[PDB]
């Protein structure tokens, strides 16, 4: 139908929103790595204070 | 109705191509013309019409 200039069937918008999906699944997946860093540093605190 | 090719991994990184010809591909201004300029590639006078 159309190429780049319809905002709901144009390639640019569609692909852009795929890039958003990748960006925010990447964001959500990027929070939780930092959460794992929080918990590792935590366990170090817990072993030290524990001792 | 261009020939939008996708050329890049991002938006608007595309090439537009057009093409035309058929029996009426002789001279032209916006259309070919009437008595001339298409039938010079469809009818091609010399039936008796040079003598």
């Amino acid at each position: 139908d159309n190429a780049a200039d319809c905002a709901d069937i144009g390639f640019d918008a569609q692909l852009k929103v795929v890039d958003e999906a990748i960006y925010q699944v990447s964001s959500q997946r990027a929070k939780l790595g930092a959460v794992q860093n929080r918990l590792e540093h935590t366990i170090n605190n817990l072993s030290a204070s524990g001792e | 109705k261009n020939l939008v090719f996708q050329i890049g991994a991002n938006a608007t990184q595309q090439i537009s191509v057009n093409i035309e010809d058929m029996g009426a591909d002789a001279l032209g201004i916006k259309e070919a013309d009437g008595s001339i300029a298409a039938l010079h590639s469809v009818n091609d006078l010399d039936v008796t019409k040079f003598a």
